[PDB]
RNA sequence: GGGGAUAAGCUCCGUGCGUCGAGAGGGAAACAGCCCAGAUCGCCGGCUAAGGCCCCUAAGCGUGUGCUAAGUGGAAAAGGAUGUGCAGUCGCGAAGACAACACUGGUCAAGUGA
RNA sequence: AUGGUUUGGCACCUCGAUGUCGGCUCGUCGCAUCCUGGGGCUGGAGCAGGUCCCAAGGGUUGGGCUGUUCGCCCAUUAAAGCGGCACGCGAGCUGGGUUUAGAACGUCGUGAGACAGUUCGGUCUCUAUCCGCCGCGCGCGUCAGAAGCUUGAGGAAACCUGUC
RNA sequence: ACAGGAUAACCGCUGAAAGCAUCUAAGCGGGAAACCUCUUCCAAGACCAGGCUUCUCACCCUCUAGGAGGGAUAAGGCCCCC
């Protein structure tokens, strides 16, 4: 509610087109696509910004509409400047590295371990134990993170494995 | 009923509209007349419309 | 998938190269034509329709041996229609193309669909291996018979009672063909396949292995 | 005495009923009076004197709550254990037509009546349908205010 | 009201209490004992009772104002529970309130707590 | 608080007849899960368990004693589940137990006799009308009469597991 | 069996109401011998009685010419026979 009623910036420099509901916005980094609910319209400010504009009080509205301005505040941010995650391991014997498009480990399982790399991310590691990933949609790099933080138990007794910054 | 529905108008709201206008004609005539000329059933469709009143829902 | 028709021949022994024996069952895939394309287009479904045998052409009656004209091919015993998935596997077969028993390899791993033996009329112990209830201790004429049928009062559907048994398509998976024998148009495949000598079976490739 | 159809009397017409974002009761109820005669002044309970109805859009039909995941259709065959259930989502997206179809059917008499009505009921997912030959009338659902 | 475990479709008494028994008809899906109502016979007439008016099924997908998200409606308890509507209080607060960054200071910007 | 799986209480149902326990044969259902499957915290180091959620697809042994259910025991096994259905199933079987008439012991009675005490013996009838179910035909229908090859709405079957 | 789909317990991603947080009220993912497909079989009496083809694709008589009835045939089938 709050924070949908405050209009988010949109750069002089990305392109924003608005077909009702449909919005699809055209930047540096890349372009995404983004359909609003049908109880908010949304119009492009012509001050350089877009309107988030609630025409309901009641809960279903209220409620979606701040996660609508955050939705759209996120797309304008991982369409300019992209998403960047960044990764890491601890212990021993733990190594990382990058094998083309492809994410190869060797956590110490019997059998290799790959990971697949979707569209829309790139993996980089510059160290065998820390590691990045970087992307231009942020649920996407989150997903892939949770993913790769995935491939080893939690350790309580030890911490080995990976965890986050 | 379904020759009154066939002049926008419910059987009830009909039949009380009937009613009013002073009409007594029963129900086995009035059958008999939606089913063999609907002209005339039209015509009493009218007249219960005219004696209905402006707002049904008053008290 | 590849596919032929063909007859059952016989059982026989076989010896392979650690001189351990095979019992293999002899079928002779002989030669088969294709009289008929099925596509989705036409018929809904991607088929192709095999032709074996040998008959008389006095023995056709009319309607098939227009069929056949129709399809540019002389009159066979049997027909029989393979489904295939999809239309690219479908364009390899055309009419009057002859499939022979060399479309199998030696290992490959078939299906074969044949029409069990007649069994008659039997009963639950052989129809449905039902154990019997006792030959003595007291047991009065109830040395065979299935014993209590099992609220609402009824016989449930699927009874497994007395019946006719036998004379059903079956197919055995995962046979493994032994030797493919091009001069005879023999397939030797290891392990038995139903029906009795002389019946028709079909022979696929196995869906599974 | 009271009039009665003869041989000759029934005529029908064709009626043709858009599905789209229409709630599945209200278009249910509408069809089976149309299919029932109910409209016609000469309806009569012995008859079947009703009009052909022909639904498209039917996979577009709107279903309110949650009863897309939540409200079953149950069958069983007979045999122990043979009841199969499945939710008006699948459903949907396997058979669209049944769905409207069953509502349709479970709305009119049960009794043989019932039975050679159903056959003047024609359903089709797509927007279009084989039956332009008829020249159905498009029919609307409308309410008499009262 | 007693007996029984204030359990029984248990048992035993009182009642210018009822119905069935000996009572059809309408309603409660079906349903002696519940609700409406006491059948002299005929009518292809009318008004109503209980109960009802989307379709089955006769009559309202009636009108106006609100509530419910649970298919609650369309079975049930101790207890548990930031659901929501209304109303009433109190605490703190532009001297800048709460959050965010036990109790205190700076940014920030109206409501924030029981 | 649930259930009517345990003993109950009522006597509504049958005395011009509703077979009483186990066992055999054959089932079907529930999940309140014994194994197998997915989980979580561990007072979980690993192994292995403890406990708990989901999960009913399949499986769930053979013997000794007793008429037995129950139960104890012997070997195994992945496991040797708990229940409903007239405590399923005698116009399907048994008759070992209980429940007639014979006889004996203990005890009670003067006695005839008796004992939800014991012991030995002791007729289990029927040609399937209807529903149900398993199979197999005849007739008609599917808008002329036929014949090949088929799609499949819809159902049925199967689903176990160990060691190395 | 393998493989796919939707899921349970559960693990999550992206975040509101409630300026933070929250696997959640919007959404998006993973996730079991259970469920739907997948394997085998029956299946158009599936009365919505289906489809692709192929064959025969014609000759009389009667009442009264409206319809019906009867006879003889084709493709084909059955009976008799082995």
């Amino acid at each position: 509610s709050r924070i949908g009623k405050q209009p988010v910036p949109v750069p002089s420099g990305v392109d924003v087109t608005i077909n009702g509901q449909n919005l699809s916005v055209k930047g540096p980094k890349g372009t995404l696509t983004l359909d609003v609910a049908e109880p908010i319209s949304v119009s492009r400010a012509e001050d350089g910004a877009i309107v988030v504009t609630r025409p309901d009080d009641e809960r279903r509205s209220r409620s979606l509409h701040g996660l609508s301005r955050t939705l759209i505040a996120n797309l304008v941010t991982g369409v300019t400047e992209g998403y960047t995650q960044k990764m890491e391991i601890f212990g021993v014997g733990y190594r990382v590295q990058l094998k083309g498009q492809n994410l190869e480990f060797a956590l110490g399982y019997s059998h290799p371990v790959l990971i697949e790399a979707p569209e829309g991310i790139t993996f980089a590691v510059e160290s065998p134990t820390k590691f990045s990933v970087s992307g231009i949609d942020k649920q996407k790099v989150g997903q892939i993170s949770a993913v790769i933080r995935r491939l080893r138990r939690p350790d309580p007794y030890k911490g080995k494995g990976v965890r986050y910054e | 009923n379904a020759a009154a529905r066939a002049n926008d108008i419910t059987y009830n709201r009909l039949i009380q509209g009937l009613k009013a206008a002073g009409v007594e004609v029963d129900r086995k005539n009035l059958a008999e007349l939606a089913v063999s000329d609907p002209a005339a059933f039209t015509a009493l469709v009218d007249v219960a419309r005219a004696a209905l009143p402006e707002d049904v829902n008053a008290p | 998938r590849k596919g032929i028709l063909g007859t059952k021949l016989g059982m026989t022994q076989v010896f392979d190269e650690n001189n351990k024996v095979v019992p293999v069952t002899v079928v002779k895939a002989g030669p088969n034509v294709v009289t008929r394309i099925r596509t989705t287009e036409r018929d809904g479904y991607s088929a192709v329709q095999l032709a074996y045998g040998e008959i008389s052409p006095r023995k056709v009656i009319k309607p098939v041996a227009g069929q056949f004209a129709a399809a540019g091919v002389n009159p066979r015993r049997h027909v029989a229609e393979l489904r295939l998935d999809d239309e690219a596997a479908v364009a390899e077969y055309e009419v009057g193309q002859e499939l022979t028993a060399e479309i199998f390899s030696d290992g490959a791993y078939v299906d074969v669909t044949g029409t069990s033996k007649g069994k008659g009329f039997a009963g639950t112990m052989k129809r449905h291996g039902f154990r019997g209830q006792g030959a003595a201790h007291g047991a009065q004429a109830v040395h065979r018979r299935p014993g209590s049928i099992g609220t609402p009062g009824r016989v449930f559907k699927g009874t497994r009672m007395s019946g006719r048994m036998g004379n059903d398509r079956v197919t055995t998976q995962n046979l493994k063909v032994h030797k493919v024998d091009a001069e005879n148009g023999v397939l030797l495949i290891k392990g038995a396949i139903p029906g009795r000598n002389g019946g028709l079976v079909v022979v696929r490739s196995a869906i599974k292995r | 005495p009271t009039y009665t159809p003869k041989a000759g009397d029934t005529t029908r017409s064709w009626y043709v009923i858009d599905a789209s974002d229409v709630v599945l009761g209200r278009l249910a109820s509408a069809a089976a009076t149309l299919l029932r005669g109910k409209h016609k002044p000469t309806f009569t309970p012995n008859v079947d004197g009703g009009d052909f109805v022909i639904v498209i859009n039917a996979d577009k039909i709107a279903v309110s709550g949650d009863k897309l995941t939540k409200k079953f259709a149950y069958r069983h065959s007979g045999y122990p254990g043979g009841l199969r259930k499945r939710t008006i989502g699948e459903l949907l997206e396997k058979h669209p037509t049944r769905v409207v179809e069953n509502a349709i059917i479970g709305m009119l008499p049960h009794n043989k009546l019932g039975r050679q009505i159903q056959k003047k009921l024609k359903v089709y997912a797509g927007p279009d349908h084989p039956h332009a030959a008829q020249q159905p009338i498009p029919f609307e659902i409308k309410q008499v205010a009262q």
